């Protein structure tokens, strides 16, 4: 009869829908590896999708997946175990390795381009004409580290301009250079910003840009890994 | 209980967005409306623009049409008495022909006439819609899976209130205007028909509303877990992955054995909401039209 | 059993108890202190309903079921061919859910992720508690909670459904309803979105946020935007959930009668209570 019949296809179609889902979200990060970063020997059932290609706008480059892949930077741990499965102990300081969760990413070193081929973030002081327009404004607040030792002053917002919301304080040290925080990672108050991933004493320490107007992509991952990062290796200046 | 991302601390605001231009022709379009600072702990401040159109306003006076056409009925119910209405709003209903005029477009306004003028509006109003999802992707130059998704919508639409009353062979099958008398028929519905939980697409369906809350918890709280590195701007990290694609995929992996990619992750989500009404709508197509009793029909499979 | 960029993720650190000791992976699994927790409670848990199935002289998947105790046992203990083994099982399941939870908390702690994953699970788990423990125990009763079967469940569903009329007239059931469907209409369009300019039309270029912008805009008037769009999914489905707990906790605790009934306080208002004609006049 015709309701068996089509309960009985339907199954067949979700078998084979899952099999095409599957595949599509092996784009990246296959084929799978050994710790040693060659082709595993087990990969499973579900066989890598044929390619296809993203042209990005602007003549950013084009993208083709999936396709051989490198870290392209080189990865500071090494093994703490005689076999399959351990942990990998950074062999140096994770926080200047980029490794753990203060890991980043190869992306371009160019900046994100918007709709328009403007770069999509900006310093307010530079983009005509944006202003906190609503919530505690943090420009010319003290920032504190987790140590409760003020690490800077906030001179500025960086800002998605398409989007139009706030992605990073721009925090003056001590010795007058700045460093970009992630917006997301701080916490506004009425007299101070505080931030509870980093000690005072690692600030001098975030990532630094190539410019004082855009920020890259790459630069960008370095400085969002390195803050996050302080979470669990700041942890020893806590303590309080 | 850190800075924990669910409300902006501190808005921003530029010189307007009037947005891409592409194909789109520009003359169409609305100015930016009010900006609210209540959306914007939450979301975007900026109301605005919309673009009119010929299909928009074809869509728009036609969906009017339709909330008019029952809301006219609604008055007649109240006695032309607005305490009444207020009173009895939920209790109004505008219902289709009795089972005596079959399919045909002859009954009295009074008795089905009324409801098929209303569905005609109604008919109009969404197609017309649909067409418009279309075409404002087509301007700008973009997938089609929007008006892709929205189709199977349309699709348990259809079946409800048009093709599967059309198989019955008459109008009375279809769908009531009222709030409480459409939750009427819907109890109703699966009483006549031997209990809808032995229909195995009615269950197949509830897996899957089921399965987008629990997937879009699972996507909502990842992207907002990964948001320190820019998670949320997914379109860029689909043409060039960052630590946020990282850290995300290589959560569920450890969870659960698996994980997606940003791009995929979104392929999953469009076909979990679709399946909704796309099992949902057979499940009700086959209602009498090839089984009666679902219970029965379970019984054998035959 | 690595992905290709896995590997400078996975350092020391994180867990919650126990030091170093559970700190590995096993396949692409985590392991951590409550991924043992885990482990233990679910083989507990498996093992009893594997039991209940030996006890009830059957194994097809379609009949096995456990059931809590009769009624007439309140709140007690109760012999384990009785519902005892329904009690222990319950305990068994939530200290499984719990620990996942807990492990996944290990996990964000590792990557240097928000919390919020967990976070959100933790709703539906208080919905599985509100069915099965407090609405029980606010009742005086275990023999209210559901019966473990894959049939079985819908019948219980259906009884406690029908018990108080057309379930539909429950209000909070009806703002649970609607989160649902909203839920759903936003993942469909989230999803659509992100994949149509991703995906553009033959040969042109991958469209930007500004045309997903503009696109909604030109569509609706409004876009809620990229951090927007993924806390609405999260708010919809956590409330299309709270509700439903919210919905359940009140039925036969602070209203046991007809659901169709409660509406009357708004038709019975003395200003129009007598006004002829209408409907309910
Ligand atoms: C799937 C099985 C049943 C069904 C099952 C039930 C059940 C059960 C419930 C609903 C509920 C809803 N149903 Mg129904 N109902 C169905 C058919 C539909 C159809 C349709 C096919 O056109 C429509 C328009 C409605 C719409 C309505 C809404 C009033 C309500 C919330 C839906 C929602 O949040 O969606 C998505 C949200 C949106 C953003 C768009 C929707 C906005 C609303 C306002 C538009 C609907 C009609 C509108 C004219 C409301 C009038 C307002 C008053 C004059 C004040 N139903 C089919 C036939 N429906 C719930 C309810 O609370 O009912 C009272 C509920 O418990
Ligand atoms: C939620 C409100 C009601 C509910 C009423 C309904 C109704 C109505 C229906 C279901 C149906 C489902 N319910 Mg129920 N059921 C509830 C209680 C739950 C609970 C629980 C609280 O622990 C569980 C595990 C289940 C699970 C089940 C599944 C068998 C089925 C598909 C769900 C789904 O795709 O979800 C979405 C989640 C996913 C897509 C992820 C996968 C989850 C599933 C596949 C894992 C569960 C497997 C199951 C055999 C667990 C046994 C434990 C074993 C050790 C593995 N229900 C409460 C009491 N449920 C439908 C059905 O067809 O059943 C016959 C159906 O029509
Ligand atoms: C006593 C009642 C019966 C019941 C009988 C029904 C019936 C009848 C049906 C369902 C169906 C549904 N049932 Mg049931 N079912 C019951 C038990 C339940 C239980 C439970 C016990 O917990 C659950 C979880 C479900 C849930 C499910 C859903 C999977 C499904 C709703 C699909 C949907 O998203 O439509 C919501 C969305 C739509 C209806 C599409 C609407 C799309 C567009 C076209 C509307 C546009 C409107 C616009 C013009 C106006 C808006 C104004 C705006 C402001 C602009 N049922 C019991 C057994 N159920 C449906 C189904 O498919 O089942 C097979 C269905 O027909
Ligand atoms: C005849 C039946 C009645 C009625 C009976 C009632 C009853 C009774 C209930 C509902 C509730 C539900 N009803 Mg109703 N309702 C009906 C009509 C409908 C209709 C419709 C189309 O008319 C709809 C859409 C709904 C839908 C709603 C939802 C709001 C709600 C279910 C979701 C939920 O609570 O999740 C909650 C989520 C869970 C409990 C799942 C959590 C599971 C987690 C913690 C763990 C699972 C892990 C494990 C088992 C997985 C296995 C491991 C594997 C390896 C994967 N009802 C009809 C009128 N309704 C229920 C509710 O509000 O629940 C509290 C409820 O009890
Ligand atoms: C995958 C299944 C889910 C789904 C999919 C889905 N729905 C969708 C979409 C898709 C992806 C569409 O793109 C389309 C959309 O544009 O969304 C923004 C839509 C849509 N689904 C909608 C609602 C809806 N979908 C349904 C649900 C679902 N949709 C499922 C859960 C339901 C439920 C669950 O009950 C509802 C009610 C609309 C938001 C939209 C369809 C728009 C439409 O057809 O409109 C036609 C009629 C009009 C143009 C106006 C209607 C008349 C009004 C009563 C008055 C006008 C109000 C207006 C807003 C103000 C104007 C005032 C002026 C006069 C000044
Ligand atoms: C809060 C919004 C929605 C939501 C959220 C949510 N669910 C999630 C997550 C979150 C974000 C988790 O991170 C977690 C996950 O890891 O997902 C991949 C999860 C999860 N939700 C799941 C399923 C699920 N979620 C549900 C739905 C919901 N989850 C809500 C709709 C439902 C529904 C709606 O029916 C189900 C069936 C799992 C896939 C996963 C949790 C898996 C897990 O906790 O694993 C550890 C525990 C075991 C391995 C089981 C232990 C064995 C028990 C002792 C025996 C089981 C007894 C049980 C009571 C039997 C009942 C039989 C039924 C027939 C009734
Ligand atoms: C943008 O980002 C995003 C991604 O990333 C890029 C993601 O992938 C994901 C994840 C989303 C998907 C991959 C989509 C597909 C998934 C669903 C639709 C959800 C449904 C999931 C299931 C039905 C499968 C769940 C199965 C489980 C629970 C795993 C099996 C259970 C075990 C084996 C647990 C046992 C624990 C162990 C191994 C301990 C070992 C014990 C001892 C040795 C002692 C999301 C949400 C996302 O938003
Ligand atoms: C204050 O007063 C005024 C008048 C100003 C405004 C008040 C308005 C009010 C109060 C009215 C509110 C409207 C209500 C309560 C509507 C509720 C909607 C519901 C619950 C409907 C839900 C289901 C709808 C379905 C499933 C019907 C689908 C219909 C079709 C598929 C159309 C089929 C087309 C037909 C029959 C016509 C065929 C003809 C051609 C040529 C195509
Ligand atoms: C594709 O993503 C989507 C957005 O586009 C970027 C949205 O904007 C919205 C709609 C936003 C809401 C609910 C705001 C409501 C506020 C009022 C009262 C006007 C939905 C559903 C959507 O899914
Ligand atoms: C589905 C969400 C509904 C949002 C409605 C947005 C209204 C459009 C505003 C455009 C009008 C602009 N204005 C005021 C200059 O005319
Ligand atoms: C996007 C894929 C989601 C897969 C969900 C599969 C869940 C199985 C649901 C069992 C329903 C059983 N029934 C009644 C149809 O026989
Ligand atoms: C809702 C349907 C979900 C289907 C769940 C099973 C899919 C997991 C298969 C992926 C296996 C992981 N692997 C081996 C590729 O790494
Ligand atoms: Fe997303």
């Amino acid at each position: 009869d015709l309701a068996s019949l089509a309960i009985y296809s339907f199954w067949i179609f979700l078998a084979g829908l899952i099999y095409y889902l599957q595949t599509e979200n092996m784009r990246e990060g296959y084929p799978l590896e050994n710790e040693d970063g060659t082709p595993a020997a087990n990969q499973g059932p579900f066989p890598l999708p044929k390619p296809k290609t993203f042209i990005l706008p602007h003549g950013r480059g084009t993208l083709t997946v999936p396709g051989p892949e490198s870290e392209d930077r080189p990865i500071a741990l090494a093994r703490t175990a005689v076999s399959e499965g351990f942990p990998h102990a950074p062999t140096g300081d994770p926080m200047k390795d980029g490794v753990g969760p203060a890991s980043w990413v190869a992306r371009r070193d160019l900046p994100e381009l918007d709709g328009h081929g403007h770069n999509k973030i900006k310093p307010m002081k530079a983009a005509a004409g944006f202003h906190v327009s609503a919530g505690k404004n943090p420009i010319g607040l003290p920032v504190r580290g987790c140590d409760l030792e003020i690490a800077g002053k906030v001179v500025d917002i960086w800002v998605d301009i398409p989007e139009q919301m706030a992605r990073f304080l721009e925090v003056e040290l001590k010795d007058g250079s700045t460093r970009l925080l992630p917006m997301q990672m701080v916490k506004v108050q009425s007299n101070r910003v505080h931030v509870n991933a980093l000690s005072s004493d690692l600030f001098a320490g975030i990532p630094t840009i190539k410019s004082p107007t855009e920020v890259t992509l790459l630069e960008e991952d370095k400085i969002c890994g390195y803050v996050a990062g302080g979470l669990m290796y700041a942890a020893p200046k806590r303590k309080s | 209980a850190e800075y924990q991302n669910i409300f902006s601390q501190v808005q921003v605001r530029g010189p307007a967005d009037l947005g891409m231009t592409e194909d789109v022709n520009l003359a169409n379009r609305s100015g930016v409306g009010p900006f609210s600072t209540l959306l914007g702990w939450f979301g975007n401040a900026q109301l605005g623009p919309i673009y009119l159109g010929s299909l928009g306003v074809l869509s728009l006076f036609s969906g009017l049409m339709w909330f008019f056409t029952i809301g006219i009925w609604f008055w007649y119910q109240a006695g032309w008495n607005p305490a009444v209405f207020l009173r009895d709003l939920f209790f109004f209903s505008l219902e289709p022909p009795a089972p005596e005029y079959g399919l045909s477009f002859a009954a009295p306004l009074k008795e089905g006439g009324l409801w098929l003028i209303a569905s005609f509006f109604m008919f109009v109003a969404v197609w017309s819609w649909w067409g418009r999802t279309y075409l404002r992707a087509q301007a700008l130059g973009m997938g089609k899976h929007t008006a892709w998704a929205f189709l199977s919508a349309i699709w348990l639409w259809m079946v409800l209130g048009f093709i599967r009353p059309i198989l019955m062979g008459s109008w009375s099958e279809a769908v009531p205007y009222g709030i409480f008398s459409h939750l009427d028929w819907t109890n109703n519905f699966s009483l006549v028909h031997g209990n809808l939980f032995y229909n195995p697409f009615h269950g197949l369906s509830i897996a899957f509303l089921y399965g987008s809350a629990l997937l879009f918890a699972m996507h909502g709280a990842t992207i907002l877990a990964v948001s320190r590195f820019g998670g949320e701007r997914e379109l860029e990290q689909i043409a060039d992955r960052g630590t946020a694609a990282e850290r995300a995929a290589l959560f569920w992996r450890w969870t659960m054995g698996f994980n997606a990619t940003m791009e995929g992750i979104h392929r999953w989500a469009i076909w979990m909401a679709v399946l909704v009404t796309l099992t949902g709508g057979i499940g009700i197509l086959l209602s009498g039209t090839v089984v009666d009793n679902w219970y029965v029909w379970g019984q054998n499979h035959g | 059993a690595l992905l290709s960029f896995e590997r400078k993720y996975r350092v020391p650190g994180g867990t919650l108890v126990g030091g170093n000791l559970f700190d590995f992976w096993v396949g692409p699994f985590y392991v951590g202190f409550f991924g043992v927790a885990t482990f233990f409670f679910a083989a507990l848990g498996i093992i009893l309903i594997a039991w209940s199935a030996v006890l009830q002289g059957t194994w097809n998947p379609q009949l096995i079921s456990v059931y809590p105790p009769a009624l007439e046992y309140g709140l007690g203990g109760a012999p384990l061919a009785k519902g005892g083994l329904w009690q222990i099982i319950t305990i068994c399941a939530t200290g499984a859910f719990v620990s996942w939870a807990l492990r996944e908390v290990e996990i964000c702690r590792k990557l240097g992720i928000g919390y919020h994953i967990p976070f959100a699970f933790a709703f539906a788990i208080l919905a599985y508690l509100t069915l099965v423990l407090f609405r029980p125990v606010m009742m005086g009763a275990w023999g209210y909670a559901f019966p473990y079967g894959i049939w079985t469940h819908l019948d219980w569903v259906s009884n406690t459904g029908y018990t108080y009329g057309n379930f539909h007239y429950n209000p909070a059931h009806m703002i649970a309803i609607s989160f649902f469907f909203t839920n759903a209409l936003a993942l469909a369009l989230h999803g659509a979105l992100v994949l149509s300019a991703a995906n553009p039309e033959k040969g042109k270029e991958m469209r930007t946020p500004d045309h997903e912008d503009t696109f909604f805009r030109d569509l609706v008037g409004y876009s809620i935007g990229t951090l927007g769009i993924h806390r609405l999914g999260l708010l919809l489905s956590l409330s299309a959930v709270f509700f439903s707990a919210l919905c359940m906790i009140i039925t036969g605790t602070i209203w046991f009668d007809q659901w169709v009934d409660w509406w009357q306080w708004w038709v019975k208002l003395p200003w129009w209570a007598n006004i002829p004609g209408g409907i309910n006049g």
